[PDB]
């Protein structure tokens, strides 16, 4: 989720997360570590069986035909990570994370609490405005005429620069925000 | 369960209709039946405040029961002859009825075998 | 805190399911490369389980010594 | 080889199942880069106004309001009467007025001769 | 309470633990900094367990796109730190 | 009169005074959850009258 | 309490909670047995069931098939 | 991580734990009878709950 | 009952003569004030009518009404005075005058004891209100919704009129105490279906039946907020009151005429709620949820039965405080990001907790939870629509179901999920919003306790 | 395969960065600058509640009349009424069947 997707996946990627998948899936359905390096390792052999294939036609008939066998025999109840897409606490704390600049509102008796904190949060904010027109400037002079291919974002390529686009990134909210 | 079986697989009319039931008159094959007894009366079961489906000729020994457990409260564990004596009782009563289910069932089954050989001799 | 991690080297296949799995391949000609990394969960504590009748009568010892003593107690008690 | 698996409209094909993504023209490859400069230049358009520290407000989205002037205003201009037109509005649109004209009148027809030859049982009703 | 504030090294820790229990590589060989192809000699297929064995270890899921590019020990490290907000 | 009705309806009206006080200076402390807890068990231990009345 | 991580070792474990759980699941058999031994008549029944087959035709009011 | 050694826990518990042996001969007992009992059944019918269980 | 109507007149010149930083301060003083002194109208008797003159009397029917017309000027004052900041002095007073003369126009239609001054009154409530939306409206639909709102209203009224001053020809007057005593049926004939036909569809329009309820989600829409406040709490229910009023000389030619209404509203029920759930405008699906509503007064009204009409009074005025409640709530976000769009601000419950609750509270007696005045009005009809026949047990349980859905769409909307990262102009909520939801929700739990106020005639 | 050069030193100085304000949410030791019984519980939730409604159903609730209706207790033979001090008589001999 944070590098760039590119206009397609190759072959090579696509076989990659074949294997990934089927032997998640694989490890679903054999809950026992034993078994489920047995047939692990019997996977494994079984892609690599065609490891240095070099006809490109046989090549994707045999992966969509790998394909068609996953979808068949897939598990109906994947494991997930609790924290992935399907877990059981994927979003659990987004309640919790609350933007910066709500701190803009706080009145001021609350900003008279936490003194340090908010004069750190004014260097923060003055750095954050004095590199505004340098990022601009690097991002137009990089990006060609008609304009970025891809969503990959350049560095910083002087001294005192910072890499164009980085103030949400770097002031992300928290994973447990509270 | 064997008397559904029969029933549902064998010749129903060989066994009696839970919900048709008795068929026969209760002086049928008895030469005298004494009417049966019952104890408590209806002012002390409406005063003893019992269930309708707990008014049954066994509700002497529930009433029973009941006061003892309500006269030896703290000791849960008191009433233990008047609950056997209500339930050997009720065992009484269901076995009564399995009785009324054989009698009838012999009955019925004697009753077609017996017309059907009246009917065994009338063929010539 | 102020814990650090036991020495890799310890974590030997042998004795356990995994040694099975390796013979297994090895008959087959190919090799299990991950297997040390599972070999803590059977080496010390969770070596040894129970099976499920065992964890069904986990305290009965004891209660069956409770339960004859109060009968052998309470029976001779009731010949008063 | 296996039972083959069918999409329909509320489950749809998998992409790994989709034949098209196994076989690719170079036109395909060019097409799948032109959508990606498209949605680039997007992204860039809006992280660019979306880190702007000036900026203070909501970013107005033109596909936002696209889709509700669609969805409401520009209806009624883009309307013809046809047969079909026709026929659905009048279909779902009176044919449920005299279902229910029917049910009900058919109902309290019932109701009312019942009444008048003294066979409802209206005891206890009070309150109406 | 809960889990204890994970550190820094303590994610290179476990990251050279889970490599150094691989059959594949050898312990005295490996580095923090080593390459799993031009180091390690490693395929594409075998890099995926790598990935698959970091998830089972620290427990949550590093998607395809961000897995392919982890080639060496410390970018796993940083990748984990980066997820969990550690700065020490 | 007879503690019966008192009872009963005292076991379900004191379990409204921690929401009554959710307003107060004890909802804004680490002792509320506490409070409640002790509240309910305190509720539990007066509805076991009525039930000993019921079972008398 | 202060228990600590122990990174693929059985977890540390207290003599109370040990003790604690040895009692409960003993007091729980000792509870079966002592009322299996008191009220067997709640699973093994009280009163025999009877058998019809066992009932003779005077028992029901059952003539002799001439009358 | 496994860590079960705290009071609240362990009383919480062990409350309930206590109710689900206890409860239902007390509360069997004090009860009164709102039914007729089946005193009278065939054995297999009588043991069926626990031979179903146990299948 | 001029010790109402007098002081409300007095607030033109009080605010005319008004300090320029002042007028907002007096006249929500006094607006309080005629409303403390409105709540001694709710004495009502068992047998007839308070009679205080041979020109206005109140009723039980009435004195509901009349409380929550006068007590809605202070919170449309409170809510318009955000907005027309940047206005200019003798603009924010001829927008308060607009108001005044509302409420002026409302009180005496309420308590007229003539149909015709009833029916004059009750179309000069027409000016003001065009006026509000076609001058200080936001948008450019706002001209044709003002339209919208004139002529549907007037094609209803202008056969009424015919014939009320029919009626007068025939019976006399058109005074109600004496309508009402020396009342005859109508007889089953072409013209009377036609007189019954123009007493009734003044009312429905502006009810609105289902059919010509398309000026509703306009007007509301477009209005400003003080505009759409007063639109939903009580000018919808002029129609109500009204077919209440005029259904005495309808019988017993009401018991068949009826039958193309009640399948309007029992229908429409459903296809205004369930509009609601695929609606893109937050404003509009408040709207929407009106003639959702309304449909089911209309159905106690042409059912005629006492537990019908105490349930058509007390949904009224639940409905009167509900929506205007949930106008503002709307309100409140499109004041900061000026888009009534329901998907562009999202997770709000996060940036605006106390609002959040404000949002579930209303959306809690939108559905009718029980024991709310809304859920007794509802739950009355339906128990008449049962008598009438039970089938509409059938439509009337869908609309309950659909009713909820909707409402907690609204809710889940707007509130949870995650806020929209690019809005950062989120300010904390204000006291005067604030006080403004509390001021329409207190009343509303408080007339649980004491329902028979809100029950009309009947009770 | 891999990070290109760019994307590594992009991604450095943002993980700099990011670390730097991590560290940065962190509290001084005086950050949190505020500005300036033995059975007490069991009578102010217990005590008072019933004492309020012990007054309110015995003087007011039961003023009343049918609004607090008790179940008629039950009677068995051999019971002796309070009120009257009647006898119920006992249950007509039994058949005695032990
Ligand atoms: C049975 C309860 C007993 C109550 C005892 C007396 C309590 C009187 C309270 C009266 C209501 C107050 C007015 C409502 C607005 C509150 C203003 C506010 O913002 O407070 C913030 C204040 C400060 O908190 P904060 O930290 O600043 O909040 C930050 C966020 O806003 C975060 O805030 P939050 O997340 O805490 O949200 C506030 C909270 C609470 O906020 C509310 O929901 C208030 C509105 C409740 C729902 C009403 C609409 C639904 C339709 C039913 C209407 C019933 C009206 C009954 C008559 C009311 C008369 C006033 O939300 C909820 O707890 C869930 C509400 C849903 C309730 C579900 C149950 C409904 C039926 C209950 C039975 C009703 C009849 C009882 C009698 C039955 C026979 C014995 O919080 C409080 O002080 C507590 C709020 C009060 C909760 C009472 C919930 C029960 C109310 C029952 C109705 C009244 C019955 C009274 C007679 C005895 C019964
Ligand atoms: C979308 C929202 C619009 C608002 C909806 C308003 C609905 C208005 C409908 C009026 C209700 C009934 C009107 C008249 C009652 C009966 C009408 C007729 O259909 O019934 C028969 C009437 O007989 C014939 O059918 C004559 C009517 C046929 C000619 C009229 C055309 C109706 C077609 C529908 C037009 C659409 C209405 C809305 C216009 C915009 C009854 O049989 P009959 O015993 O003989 O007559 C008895 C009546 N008497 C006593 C007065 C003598
Ligand atoms: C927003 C849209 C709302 C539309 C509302 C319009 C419908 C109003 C209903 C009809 C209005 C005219 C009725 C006239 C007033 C009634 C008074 C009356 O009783 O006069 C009748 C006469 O009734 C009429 O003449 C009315 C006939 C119709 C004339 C105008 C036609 C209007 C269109 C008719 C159908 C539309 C009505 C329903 C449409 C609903 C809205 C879509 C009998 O009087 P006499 O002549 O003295 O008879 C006794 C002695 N001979
Ligand atoms: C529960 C699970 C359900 C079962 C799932 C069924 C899946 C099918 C099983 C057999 C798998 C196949 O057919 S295998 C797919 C068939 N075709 C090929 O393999 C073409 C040659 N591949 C290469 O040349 C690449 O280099 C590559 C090999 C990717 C390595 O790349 P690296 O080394 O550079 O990383």
């Amino acid at each position: 989720a944070f590098s760039a997707p590119a206009a397609y996946l190759t072959h090579q990627q696509k076989v990659l997360r074949l294997y990934k998948r089927a032997l998640r899936h694989l490890e679903s359905w054999c809950v026992h570590r034993d078994k489920y390096r047995y047939f692990a390792c019997l996977m494994r052999a079984r892609f690599d069986e065609h490891k240095n294939e070099k006809d490109m036609v046989k090549a994707t008939q045999l992966l969509r035909q790998a394909e068609e066998e996953f979808w068949y025999g897939q598990h109906p109840q994947p494991y997930i990570f609790p924290e992935s897409p399907g877990g059981t606490s994927y979003e659990r704390y987004e309640c919790y994370k609350v933007p910066e600049w709500c701190l803009d509102d706080w009145h001021p008796s609350e900003k008279a609490m936490y003194p340090d904190y908010f004069a750190k949060r004014e260097q923060w904010k003055r750095l954050r405005r004095e590199s505004w027109e340098r990022e601009v400037k690097q991002l137009q002079e990089e990006t060609p005429p008609g304009g970025p291919r891809t969503e990959a974002l350049p560095p910083a390529r002087k001294e005192g620069d910072l890499p164009p686009l980085w103030w949400h990134i770097v002031t992300r909210p928290r994973e447990r925000p509270m | 369960g064997a008397h559904l079986a029969r029933r549902y697989l064998g010749d129903a009319s060989k066994e009696p209709d839970p919900l048709r039931m008795p068929t026969f008159p209760p002086d049928y094959g008895f030469p005298e039946r004494k009417e049966r007894e019952m104890v408590a009366t209806q002012q002390e079961m409406n005063d003893a405040q019992l269930m309708l489906q707990q008014r049954d000729y066994c509700a002497h020994y529930l009433i029973q029961l009941l006061k003892c457990k309500r006269d030896s409260f703290p000791n849960f564990l008191a009433c233990k002859h008047e609950q056997h004596d209500w339930d050997y009782c009720e065992h009484l009563d269901y076995v009564k009825r399995m009785k009324e289910f054989e009698r009838e069932r012999r009955l019925l089954q004697r009753k077609k075998r017996r017309e059907q050989r009246e009917a065994e001799m009338a063929r010539g | 805190s102020k814990m650090e991690l036991p020495d890799y080297k310890q974590w030997k296949i042998e004795g356990t399911p995994l040694e099975t799995v390796q013979e297994k391949l090895a008959a087959r000609g190919l090799r299990d490369p991950w297997g040390r990394n599972e070999a803590w969960r059977y080496s010390g504590g969770f070596a040894n389980n129970v099976s499920f009748v065992g964890a069904l009568l986990k305290g009965f010892k004891w209660g069956f010594a409770a339960f004859v003593v109060a009968v052998g107690a309470e029976y001779y008690l009731e010949s008063q | 080889s296996f039972p083959k698996y069918k999409p329909s409209r509320l489950a749809t094909l998998p992409a790994t199942l989709d034949p098209a993504e196994y076989d690719i023209s170079p036109e395909t490859r060019k097409a799948q880069a032109e959508r990606l400069a498209i949605r680039s230049r997007l992204k860039r358009e809006y992280l660019l106004q979306y880190n702007d520290p000036n900026r203070l407000g909501v970013i107005e989205d033109p596909a936002l309001i696209r889709w509700t002037y669609a969805r409401s205003a520009n209806i009624y201009p883009n309307f013809r009467p046809t047969p079909k037109t026709s026929l659905l509005g009048a279909l779902f649109g009176i044919g449920p007025l005299f279902f229910w004209y029917y049910v009900f009148k058919t109902d309290r027809d019932k109701k009312e001769k019942l009444i008048q030859e003294g066979k409802l049982d209206q005891t206890f009703n009070i309150s109406y | 309470s809960d889990a204890p504030p994970l550190t820094l090294e303590a994610i290179k820790d476990r990251v050279l633990y889970v490599l150094k229990l691989y059959d594949k590589i050898d312990p005295e060989k490996l580095s923090v900094n080593s390459h799993f192809m031009k180091d390690l000699g490693l395929d594409s297929l075998d890099q995926v367990e790598i990935i698959m064995a970091m998830e089972d270890e620290f427990g949550f899921e590093i998607p395809d796109i961000d897995a392919e590019k982890l080639m060496c020990p410390q970018e796993i490290v940083d990748y984990i730190a980066d997820k969990k907000d550690v700065y020490e | 009169m007879n503690p019966f009705a008192s009872l009963t309806l005292t076991t379900l009206t004191i379990l409204t005074i921690p929401i009554m006080m959710s307003n107060s200076n004890i909802y804004k402390t680490n002792l509320y959850p506490n409070y409640v807890k002790t509240t309910v068990s305190y509720a539990f231990t007066l509805s076991l009258v009525p039930l000993l009345m019921f079972m008398h | 309490v202060h228990i600590e991580p122990r990174y693929r070792q059985f977890p540390q474990l207290t003599r109370s909670q040990l003790i604690q759980a040895e009692f409960f699941s003993a007091t729980m058999w000792f509870w079966i047995l002592w009322r299996f031994w008191h009220d067997s008549d709640a699973v093994l029944g009280h009163f025999p069931y009877p058998d019809p087959s066992q009932w003779t035709d005077e028992e029901l009011g059952i003539l002799p098939d001439d009358e | 991580l496994i860590n079960e050694n705290n009071p609240l826990l362990i009383n919480s518990i062990k409350r309930l734990l206590i109710g689900s042996i206890f409860a239902g001969f007390i509360i069997s007992n004090n009860i009164p009878p709102m039914t007729v009992p089946n005193t009278t059944m065939p054995l297999y019918m009588k043991m069926t709950a626990l031979i179903v269980t146990i299948m | 009952m001029l010790k109402i109507i007098i002081p409300t007149t007095m607030l033109l010149p009080m605010t005319w003569m008004s300090k320029h930083n002042m007028i907002w301060i007096n006249a929500t003083v006094h607006s309080l004030l005629i409303s403390l002194i409105s709540l001694s109208l709710l004495n009502q008797l068992g047998e007839n009518s308070l009679n205080f003159s041979l020109t206005f009397f109140s009723d039980s029917l009435s004195a509901p009404l009349l409380v929550l017309t006068t007590w809605l000027l202070p919170l449309m004052l409170m809510a318009s005075q955000s907005h027309l900041s940047k206005e200019t002095t003798t603009r924010k007073k001829l927008y308060i005058t607009m108001l005044i003369l509302l409420q002026l126009f409302l009180i005496m239609t309420f308590t007229a004891t003539e149909l015709i001054l009833f029916y004059i009154l009750f179309e000069a409530t027409l000016v003001p209100t065009l006026i509000i939306i076609t001058r200080w409206g936001n948008q450019t639909e706002r001209l044709n919704a003002g339209l919208y709102f004139l002529f549907y209203t007037l094609a209803g009224s202008l056969p009424l009129l015919v014939a009320l001053v029919y009626i007068q020809n025939t019976t006399g007057s058109l005074n109600f105490l004496i309508i009402h005593y020396w009342s005859h049926p109508l007889s089953n004939s072409w013209s009377n279906i036609f007189m019954w036909l123009a007493c009734i569809m003044a009312f429905m329009v502006k009810m609105p039946l289902y059919g010509l309820h398309l000026w509703l989600p306009k007007a509301h829409v477009e209005a400003p907020i003080a505009g759409s406040m007063v639109l939903a709490a009580v000018l919808l229910k002029l129609g109500g009151y009204g077919m209440m009023r005029i259904t005495t000389i309808l019988n017993p030619l009401t018991n068949y005429m009826a039958y193309p209404f009640l399948m309007l509203s029992m229908w429409g029920m459903i296809m205004t709620s369930s509009i609601c759930l695929r609606q893109t405008d937050l404003k509009s699906l408040i709207a929407y949820s009106s003639v959702s509503h309304m449909a089911l007064v209309i159905v106690a009204i042409m059912i005629q039965t006492p537990w019908s009409f105490m349930g058509a009074t007390a949904l009224m005025i639940a409905h009167g405080l509900t929506s205007s409640m949930l106008f503002c709530l709307a309100n409140t976000n499109y004041e900061r990001v000026h888009s009534r769009t329901m998907i562009l601000a999202r997770g709000l419950q996060t940036l605006l907790p106390l609002m959040a609750t404000w949002w579930l509270v209303a959306s809690l007696t939108n559905l009718a939870l029980p024991p709310s005045i809304n859920l007794i009005g509802e739950l009355f009809i339906i128990t008449a629509s049962f008598s009438w026949s039970n089938i509409t047990i059938i439509l009337m349980g869908m609309n309950m179901m659909i009713t909820a859905l909707y409402s907690l769409y609204m809710l889940i909307t707007t509130q949870r999920g995650k806020y929209t990262h690019h809005i950062n102009n989120i300010k904390p909520s204000f006291t005067r919003e604030n006080a403004l939801m509390a001021l329409h929700i207190l009343p509303l739990l408080l007339l649980t306790l004491n329902p028979k106020m809100i029950l009309g005639p009947l009770y | 395969s891999g990070y290109t050069p760019d994307e590594k030193l992009r991604l450095q100085q943002l993980r700099e960065l990011r670390r730097r304000w991590l560290k940065d949410q962190e509290l001084s030791p005086r950050e949190p600058v505020l500005p300036p019984r033995h059975s007490i519980f069991a009578v102010t939730h217990v005590l008072i509640p019933v004492w309020i409604i012990h007054y309110y159903l015995k003087y007011h609730v039961t003023a009343k009349p049918y609004t607090v209706v008790e179940r008629k207790p039950r009677i068995f033979p051999g019971d002796t009424i309070l009120e009257t001090g009647e006898v119920i008589p006992l249950m007509k001999e039994f058949p005695d069947q032990h």
